[PDB]
RNA sequence: UUACAGCUCUUUUAGAAUUUGUCUAGU
RNA sequence: CACUGAAUCAGAUAAAGAGCUGUAA
């Protein structure tokens, strides 16, 4: 009746399987359920059992990545939950995919699966889709999302529930991009931000001396007679990293013999989500949507598999996965180590016990899928394309709204605790400014008090210091209090009478 | 037909001699290749069989007539 | 696997060299992505120089060394 | 031992003899030619199409004269046997390779690899 | 005017329905020449023939076979007669 | 007891424009200002006095008729507002008025409105989507505006004004109940009971076949003139309806068993490419069942791989010579879809199909109804002198087969009737469409609505006081909710009789 | 009606042929099965060798690249 | 995509080039047009036949599995490709 | 350009495709020759037919949807598209062999309405029809064929053999569809070649065929259900042979298959409830409701769905 | 651990190697050239030259293939090069089959 | 509730038969 | 330190299955 428990249910002092119930005033909304990408089995799913999934009112997924989207073909299906969820346009066309790609490597992996995909697409027809900046309302709860950044299609949720306005931002990016925008600040303040934490106090180095190292680079690669290979993750950075080398193939007319691949089966299938959805993307790609589109490549051809092209000459090319455990981008590696011409790019980012973290400490020799070892000769660098918010824009998305509470979400417990830290110490020196930031662990509720007056209308025959008499009407947290006889006039049901 | 798993780029630009099915020997500098061992062979020799030798030049040879190369020496 | 380019020789004389030095010439009258050709008037000649109507005929493509031009045939650049 | 870095090349393999002879790749053998000339070396990565690349070969042409070299390249259609030596086993190199290839069809997952 | 081609699937078909004796010729066999009548083929040109019979073009003989089924790979060419 | 007054400055008895000046409380939304297919200024001496007393100009359906006024109400006029429209009626209507500068300019010196008009009336335009609450902020501060989808073309809209409280000032126009191909419907039940609507009576008595078995009539008339080796010509829109009929037709020349795509389909505008090639970027603004088949078979609707898309009659001879054209403009006035009249109405074996009913004073209008054969009719050409115009005369002896198929997309009279009757509008108003229809529906939601709903029939520069008094005040309850029950929105749940105390913003004690 | 060359083997199976290869060398026997290539199984064999007996061989699997016709005989 | 030697040889499209067949005849003469199956029309062509003589043809069209070797020109080994 | 230099060259581009991409061309080829104009069929017919023998089997399942689409065009066709149709119908692929027995279902009604129109016939016309009744036989036949799919598409046959070979009543129920289509009553019996008495017996013949089929053990679960409204359509536009379908609906129902799972044994248990349903309400079954109304009851029907249908 | 079992009360292809198609072509002249593997029958191969024949292999067989490609084990090998017979004997060889003529069964 | 076309998927099996991936020239 | 990948061979093999969309009853 008065207070809101902002319950983690996952990414609580953690980076993965996000999950975020919003209690107020009876009505339960549960904030973008995910996997965790790192554990096993039953395992990597939130601490649903916290909560009973029958009375779940909404469910907003904010993008489409594995820890954000990942558990909810068990979560739809395999459980007793009935309620409404909702995607952005763009979240639902890459969720079936990139979904359909995750029980297809689950599948030779220990068979304790989660869900198959006939399970999977039988929950496409119970996800609805709410665009941008549309405000849609179930159980009296308006909610609207806006452009996150960082992937596309992500979303930032606003959610009013009785004037009590809250701000989940999921995964967000504020630097302007090739084909996406920064994340929206809103003109409506939020009562409550839950944030992202992702990095806490690291920095960026800078966008446009970022894209300069990066065509130095591949082009330093190509001018030695090299092959590029650019382990990336098929739908993250891929995309981006696409714009820049077609772009700086337009700006030169030399490098138009050699060619440029990306090899993946699942940015194949999820191309045509980038070529269609050109309203999610930025204004600059949707203002250049005049001539043509820039997801159809004029220097970028797919690849299906290595046995395709011969390796003749320069090339780059781009596969997948990122942080080469398996695949193409390994066997393309494995071809290519034993030549002091090539050079691998690590552009994405990498986990400690891969093969994309190993190289970067230059080992003498590298071990081979089938045990093999190969002398590792070609050039590493490691060029970052972050996609998410430093501190100098977290700090600054967080001085535009000013919270009066933050709850800190999605973010390693060494990293999370830094930035509560660096919050605290920079708003504990003026004093019209309150913010009280929260960090809370996996199934620890954030108790937060909204008492708010009730404000009713009286606008039927009531309405012409007197006495107010009549029937009042809740709608779902409107209040309206009307005439016994206008029931026919505003209200659905006019009247009752028996003899 | 050949695939990836041997490597014809170990021996480009160098110099191979090439025994056709005929019994023909060609010596040439190996420019390029395909999937189907269509060899481009630069500066080429021919020899017959005693045996003769006659100067041909850029010869490309279809992969059918290729029974085995062998290198004669470095790139020239 | 494309087709042969044989439409520049369709309707017109050929004089076609098979395995074995046999030859025959003849109106080609369509072909087949194997090459097969269909040749109509055709003739024999033999070894001996003997030629020998053998009305129209399927030649299978596997066997076709060369066929050269009797008539005029349209060339690219 | 080494796999082929081409699903295309490798079930090639997988689903034929070759497999054989890609299991005694470093073994010196002697292979046949289809045009009755000799071969023997060691092979080094016979490939899906059996284009046998032997190391250091004693050649024998086929009107029998023996110039020795330092690298052969057999084509595959011009092979007609494979001497495979005596210590090999066939069932159980056979079983070995197609135990190679299954651990790099499937190698593991993420976070396992160190 | 140009005329529908005559396609070499057609041709053989239409010895198919006449019932008319052909006389193929090998493949790099010009001595003997397969002369018998299409009771069937193949999409790979096997010809299954009747009445066939061997004509040696040096001993002149006529060797009676009967219902043979000669291989694809063998055919030069399908001479009427 | 807000002053909202609105004048009709266009669009009634007819006169198939529109241009509404809806205030509300010295508040000036100009509704949907429009010019005609022949372009009077009837329109435009009725703007110059209104175009300083202006602000929040709302959009609607992207056409002509909707916005085609409006790069000479920015580039002439000069009016200096906010012009809320979502983002098909952004990218679709500019997209018409690039056909409707450049159809006229193919023939004729046309100087009204240049190119230069078209970009500087679309870029002071704010995109919105569906649903999505903008709240004014200037001299209209308790305003806010959300645009429905209405159905009839691509993102087309039914605005909701709100005023501070629940003054609730629908404008409604052209809408369609019925999920089409390309569109899914109207709802018009996000809004319930609202304080005004401004509905049109267009098909108020107009009987309209199932779609169903108007789609049997058109492929009957495409296939028949094509089986007999001729053209057709159809007359269609060049961004709205032409997305319904590629859509309709395309389905048609794919699934059909015979070999249909022998007989090379066309589109002709003068920029066509740019219609089908933001048509499959508005994917989410599409029919459930056209974006489902998207989301899990990732095949764009709007690739079209029978469609030979064509910008002029150059690109057009280069297709075989039975062809299915869709001509850029519907009403048969300007544009190829003349031209293409002009070559072929004097060849029995070819067809016309008018697929849209244009205005009264037109070619297209005269095509519907009263059909004659030796008509006379101008001619406008432009030959090479650097140019210059010809104008000239013709009898044309129309003898193809002309035939009005109705796939213009808007309610019948028994559904445009039936929704303003499932709705309560505690005022109505009459809008637009002819006097014989106005009404048919006057007297029916007078009739068979309650005694207060007040319907309004207004004329040509006829405003009308449509402010109705429910004074609303705003009281805040103070102490107790907890001796009553609450009951809910959906049924009788509980009940909340309440009595109290006022003090006098006020407060409620018991 | 039309004879196929799979229907004719299939008809054929359990019969004596005599299948003559592209070189003169010729196998009268009990054709046992063939498959999709016409991979040619003959039981009870015996080699005619330039149209005369050369041995009594057996069981006889021969390739499909070697048959010229084979010949149902009696 | 094709390989780099039928590239190359579409190269010599509208040169003199050398052509042995299998079956030991050799074509010299400029060749007009020549196809991915390595299928060369070719125009004035003198022929050399595997007994030994000289006869000269007008139009001809080699069957490309047909073809032993084919002798390019020697401008053309300085080409964008063989670099 | 001419129709006739358009259908040419979709044929010579037709001619060199190698995959089945083909059929998109050849199908093209049909509607000019059909459709636009049908003047080019009689010329152009040695040249689709030539596509029978065909490497592809979409290719050859084409040319079987041509014959019926040209000799439903012209009937006087089928004298030489005859020849070309048993050896699509011999034809050792499975998929080619359903879509000879479709073709053969919509032209053995229209081949027998087309013998008896001519009141003269031809010797050259005598060779078509007995070679249309040896093929129409030869499906029944396939009720014996090792394919799950050829016996559910010659079912379908029979039942439009059995109708076409019986008379009509007072009481036949046919559809508006099939209401021009020939039956037995309108054959003369004065005809020349085809006789009354010979295909009064086929018409029968072909029913004890149908009915054997269904009791026995190892049939299918598709194929019985097909059969079951297959006894259902002959049983309401053919009432002569009423006392026979409801004795082979009972032996069905008394004798059920126990080679089906439970999962499809419940499913022919549905679909009888809707054939005993719907043939109640044709008069003539009124004389057979001690066996049907008996034999519904053990389907677990109340009696309010069987009071409400009786006409 | 426990939290598994927490989550299950809220529920309210084979390998086709060399080796595995060696029992298969059971229908065929390939799969009775099976039996020589399982029964240990003696196989004598004959080998084509360019043209007819080259010469008879005769080993116990191991392991074959689609293309007929075999590895006899227990070889004899009687050949002719181009009237001399040179007989020599191989412990193991491979034989691909393009070059083999019809197996002999023993 | 049946039958045909249109695209997206699942097991079984093919991927050894005419221009290069399993030989009538190796003269 | 930011969250998964060419499913055992060719851009078209063949049987048996599936689901959606549409159109014919
Ligand atoms: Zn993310
Ligand atoms: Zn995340």
């Amino acid at each position: 009746s008065d207070q809101l428990l902002i319950r983690p249910l996952g990414a609580g002092q953690e980076v993965g399987r996000s999950c975020i119930i919003l209690e107020f005033k009876g009505r339960k909304i549960m904030l973008d359920c995910g996997i965790h990408p790192g554990l096993e089995g039953m395992d990597a799913l939130p601490y649903i059992d916290l909560i009973d999934p029958a009375e779940i009112d909404l469910l907003l997924i904010s993008h489409f990545h594995l820890d954000h989207c990942g558990a909810l073909p068990w979560f739809l299906q395999k459980t007793s939950f009935k309620g409404r969820t909702f995607m952005t346009h763009a979240t639902k066309a890459i969720y079936r995919w990139l979904l359909s790609d995750y029980v297809k490597v689950s599948n030779i992996s220990a068979d304790d699966m989660l869900y198959t995909e006939t399970d999977l697409e039988e929950s496409m027809d119970k996800i609805e889709t709410i665009n941008f900046h549309e405000v849609k309302e179930v159980a009296g709860i308006k909610f609207w999302c806006y452009h996150a950044g960082h992937v596309l299609g992500a979303a930032m949720f606003m959610i009013e529930i009785a004037g009590v306005k809250l701000l989940y931002t999921g995964d967000f990016s504020r630097q302007e991009d090739r084909h996406l925008m920064a994340a929206e600040i809103p003109n409506i303040k939020p009562d409550i931000l839950i944030i992202e934490s992702t990095y806490g106090t690291h920095i960026h180095e800078k966008r446009e001396e970022r894209e300069a190292r990066f065509c130095n680079t591949v082009h330093d690669i190509v001018n030695r007679g090299g092959r590029g290979l650019i382990p990336v993750f098929a739908l993250g950075r891929a995309q981006e990293l696409l714009l820049i080398l077609d772009e700086y193939w337009q700006n030169h007319p030399e490098l138009h013999d050699i060619p440029i691949y990306y090899a993946s089966s699942l940015a194949k299938k999820c191309m045509a989500v980038y070529q269609t959805y050109v309203n999610a993307m930025n204004d600059k790609i949707r203002k250049q949507i005049n001539i043509n589109n820039p997801f159809v490549f004029k220097h970028i051809s797919n690849l299906k598999s290595m046995d395709h092209f011969d390796d003749i000459g320069p090339s780059v090319v781009m596969a997948s996965p990122g942080m080469m455990q398996s695949g193409l981008s390994r066997e393309l590696f494995e071809s290519w180590c034993t030549d002091k011409r090539n050079g691998v790019i690590i552009a994405g980012y990498c986990v400690e016990g891969t093969l994309a973290k190993h190289i970067m400490s230059e080992p003498e020799e590298i071990t081979t899928m089938s045990g093999q070892k190969l002398p590792l000769k070609m050039s590493v660098d490691y060029i970052s394309f972050s996609a998410h918010t430093d501190y100098q824009q977290t700090s600054e998305f967080i001085r535009a709204l000013k919270p009066p509470h933050v709850i800190l979400v999605h973010g390693e417990q060494n990293e999370m605790a830094r930035l509560k830290a660096a919050l605290i110490r920079e708003y504990e020196d003026n004093d019209e400014v309150h913010i009280e930031v929260h960090n809370p662990r996996n199934t620890e509720a954030v108790t937060l008090n909204f008492r708010g007056e009730k404000l009713a209308k009286v606008m039927g025959f009531l309405a012409d210091g007197q006495r107010v008499s009549g029937i009042l009407v809740k709608r779902n947290f409107n209040y309206h209090i009307l005439s016994p006889c206008d029931l026919s006039n505003y209200t659905d049901l006019a009247m009752s009478t028996v003899k | 037909t050949v695939g990836k798993s041997s490597k014809m780029l170990q021996h480009i630009d160098y110099r191979m001699r090439c025994i056709l099915q005929d019994g023909r020997i060609f010596i040439g500098t190996f420019k390029a290749f395909d999937k189907h061992m269509n060899l481009i062979l630069c500066d080429c020799d021919e020899f017959r069989k005693r045996e003769e030798k006659r100067v041909l030049g850029l010869v490309l040879l279809r992969g059918e007539n290729l029974v085995s190369m062998t290198v004669e020496g470095p790139p020239p | 696997a494309h087709p042969p380019e044989l439409k520049k020789f369709m309707d017109k004389k050929l004089s076609l060299k098979l395995n074995g030095g046999r030859h025959v010439q003849g109106i080609l009258r369509g072909f087949d992505p194997f090459m097969n050709l269909v040749i109509d008037e055709c003739v024999e000649m033999a070894t001996s120089g003997q030629q020998n109507n053998i009305g129209m005929v399927v030649i299978r493509g596997n066997s076709i060394i060369m066929l050269e031009a009797l008539e005029r045939v349209l060339e690219h650049h | 031992m080494a796999v082929s870095h081409s699903v295309k090349e490798r079930t090639i393999s997988e689903n034929s003899l070759i497999i054989l002879l890609q299991g005694l790749q470093g073994r010196v053998t002697t292979v046949d030619l289809r045009d009755e000339s000799v071969a023997h070396g060691r092979i080094d990565n016979v490939d899906a199409f059996m284009n046998i690349r032997l190391a250091k070969v004693t050649y024998t042409d086929r009107w029998g004269h023996q110039v020795k070299l330092d690298d052969l390249f057999v084509t595959g259609r011009n092979v007609r046997y494979v001497h495979i030596p005596d210590d090999v086993n066939i069932t159980s190199t056979i079983e070995q390779q197609l135990q190679i290839i299954h651990r790099v069809r499937n190698f593991g997952g993420k976070g396992q690899g160190r | 005017v140009q005329k529908v081609m005559v396609q070499p699937i057609n041709l053989i078909f239409r010895y198919l329905q006449n019932r008319s004796r052909i006389q193929v010729w090998l493949y790099e066999q010009v001595n003997m020449r397969i002369e018998g009548c299409i009771i069937g083929f193949d999409e790979y040109m096997n010809l299954v023939l009747d009445d066939a019979e061997e004509i040696h073009s040096k001993t002149k003989s006529r060797k009676q076979l009967g219902r043979i089924m000669l291989k694809g790979d063998n055919i030069t060419l399908l001479q009427s007669v | 007891t807000s002053i909202i007054k609105l004048t009709t400055l266009s669009g009634v008895q007819e006169e198939s424009a529109l241009c509404y000046l809806l205030q509300v409380d010295e508040f000036r939304f100009l509704l949907d200002c429009g010019w005609d297919e022949h372009f009077s200024m009837d329109i435009i001496d009725s703007l110059r006095k209104h175009v300083h007393q202006i602000d929040a100009v709302l959009l609607s359906h992207p056409d002509p008729l909707h916005l085609g006024a409006l790069p000479y109400a920015v580039g002439k006029l000069g009016l200096n507002c906010a012009i809320y429209a979502t983002i098909p009626v952004y990218k679709m209507g500019q997209m018409f008025m690039y056909d409707l500068y450049q159809s006229r300019h193919n023939t004729e010196d046309f100087t009204l409105f240049t190119l230069d008009d078209v970009d500087a009336a679309f870029d002071k335009i704010q995109q919105l989507k569906f649903s999505q609450i903008v709240n004014l902020k200037g001299k209209g501060h308790g305003l806010s505006i959300t645009p429905l989808p209405a159905g009839h073309m691509i993102g087309g809209t039914i605005w909701k004004i709100v005023k501070d409280g629940e003054e609730e000032i629908v404008y409604a126009v052209d809408f369609n109940h019925k999920r089409e191909i390309h569109l899914n419907g109207c709802s018009l039940e996000m809004l319930s009971r609202p304080s005004l609507l401004i509905t049109d009576s267009f098909n108020a008595t107009y009987v309209q076949p199932r779609r169903k078995q108007r789609d049997e009539q058109l492929l009957t008339n495409v296939l028949e003139t094509l089986r007999g080796d001729g053209n057709v010509l159809i007359a269609v829109d060049t961004a709205g309806r032409v997305l319904e009929l590629a859509q309709l037709l395309d389905q048609i020349w794919r699934t059909k068993d015979a070999g249909l795509g022998v007989y090379s389909l066309a589109l002709l505008n003068n920029v066509s490419y740019n219609v089908v090639e933001f048509s499959k970027s508005q994917v989410e603004w599409m029919s459930d069942k056209l974006m489902r088949c998207f989301e899990d078979k990732r095949n764009n609707p709007f690739q079209f791989r029978h469609l030979s898309l064509c910008h002029g009659l150059s690109d057009l001879a280069r297709v075989p010579s039975p062809k299915v054209v869709l001509a850029s403009q519907p009403d048969l006035e300007c544009g190829f879809s003349r031209d293409l009249f002009i070559q072929w109405c004097q060849d029995p074996k070819n067809s016309i199909i008018l697929t849209y009913r244009t205005t009264p004073g037109t070619l297209a209008r005269f095509l519907i109804d009263n059909p004659s054969e030796k008509i006379t009719e101008i001619e406008l050409r432009k030959r090479v002198k650097p140019t210059k115009c010809i104008s000239t005369t013709e009898s044309i002896e129309i003898k193809a087969r002309v035939t009005y198929i109705d796939y213009e997309g808007r309610s019948d009279g028994d559904s445009i009737k039936k929704i303003i009757n499932q709705m309560k509008p505690r005022q109505l108003i009459i809008v637009h469409g002819p006097p014989e229809a106005s009404q048919d529906l006057a007297e029916c939601c007078r009739a068979f609505g309650g005694k207060d709903i007040k319907v309004y029939m207004p004329k040509l520069h006829e405003t009308v006081d449509a402010t109705s008094e429910t004074h609303i005040y705003q009281v805040r309850l103070k102490d107790s909710l907890v001796s009553s029950l609450q009951f809910c929105k959906a049924k009788d749940a509980e009940l909340a009789w309440i009595d109290g105390v006022l003090d006098m913003i006020p407060t409620l004690e018991p | 009606l039309p004879l196929n060359p799979k229907p004719f083997l299939n008809g054929l199976t359990g019969k004596p042929v005599m299948v003559k290869l592209k070189w003169g060398m010729e196998y009268k026997g009990y054709l046992v099965s063939v498959d999709g290539y016409m991979n040619m199984q003959l039981a009870n064999t015996e080699e005619y060798i330039d149209g005369a007996l050369s041995g009594h061989l057996g069981e006889v699997l021969i390739r499909c690249n070697n048959v010229l016709y084979i010949r149902g005989v009696e | 995509s094709i390989g780099v030697p039928i590239k190359v040889l579409h190269e010599a499209e509208g040169h003199i080039v050398t052509c042995e067949t299998n079956t030991g005849e050799v074509y010299r003469g400029k060749l007009i047009e020549a196809e991915d199956n390595m299928n060369c029309q070719m125009s004035n062509i003198t022929v050399t036949y595997r007994d030994g003589r000289v006869a000269q043809l007008e139009q001809v069209y080699i069957r490309g599995s047909k073809i032993r070797f084919l002798i390019l020109p020697d401008m053309l080994k300085n080409a964008p490709m063989l670099k | 350009m001419t129709t006739s230099e358009r259908v040419v060259d979709l044929l010579n581009q037709a001619a060199l495709i190698t995959n089945d991409s083909k059929i998109t061309v050849l199908k093209q080829v049909q509607e000019l020759i059909i459709n636009k104009d049908p003047t080019l069929l009689d010329n152009f017919l040695d040249e689709i037919i030539a596509f029978q023998a065909d490497k592809s089997i979409e290719v050859r399942k084409f040319v079987i949807g041509f014959i019926e689409e040209a000799c439903k065009r012209d009937i006087e066709l089928l004298l030489k598209l005859i020849a070309n149709l048993n050896m699509l119908l011999r034809d050792e692929n499975v998929n080619v062999v359903k879509k000879a027995i479709l073709t053969m279902t919509q032209l053995y009604k229209v081949a027998l309405q087309w013998m008896v129109k001519s009141r003269v016939i031809s010797e050259l016309q005598e060779a078509c029809w007995d070679m249309v009744s040896a093929m129409a036989g030869d499906i029944i036949l396939l009720l014996d064929s090792d394919n799950d799919g050829i016996r559910t598409h010659a079912i379908k046959f029979v039942e439009g053999l059995i109708v076409t070979l019986s008379p009509r009543m007072a009481d036949s129920e046919i559809p508006r569809r099939q209401e021009h289509d020939i039956s037995l009553d309108r054959i003369p019996r004065d005809h020349p070649y085809i006789q009354y008495n010979v295909l009064w017996e086929e018409g029968k013949a072909a029913l004890e065929q149908l009915l054997k089929f269904m009791v026995h053990p190892a049939i299918s679960s598709i194929n019985l259900t097909t059969a079951l409204g297959s006894l259902a359509n002959i049983a309401r536009q053919r009432p002569m042979f009423m006392s026979e379908v409801i004795q082979a609906y009972e032996t069905l129902h008394a004798n059920l298959p126990p080679t089906l799972a439970k999962s499809q044994v419940s499913s022919v248990r549905k679909n009888l409830k809707l054939h005993l349903l719907s043939v109640l309400k044709h008069p003539a079954s009124l004389e057979f409701q001690a066996q049907i109304t008996t034999l519904l009851v053990d389907l677990g029907t109340p009696q309010a769905e069987i009071a409400r249908n009786m006409p | 651990p426990e939290r598994i079992q927490r989550l299950r009360r809220l529920m309210v292809k084979a390998p086709r190697n060399v080796l595995t198609r060696m029992p298969l072509h059971e229908g065929s002249p390939l799969g009775e050239l099976h039996r020589c593997i399982r029964e240990g029958v003696k196989v004598n191969v004959h080998i084509r030259t360019f043209k007819g024949l080259r010469g008879v292999c005769t080993g116990f067989l191991v392991a074959f293939d689609k293309f007929w490609n075999m590895a006899l084990t227990d070889v004899d090998e009687t050949y002719r090069k181009p009237q001399q017979v040179f007989t020599r004997h191989i412990n193991q060889i491979f034989i691909r089959g393009e070059n083999v003529l019809l197996v002999h069964l023993a």
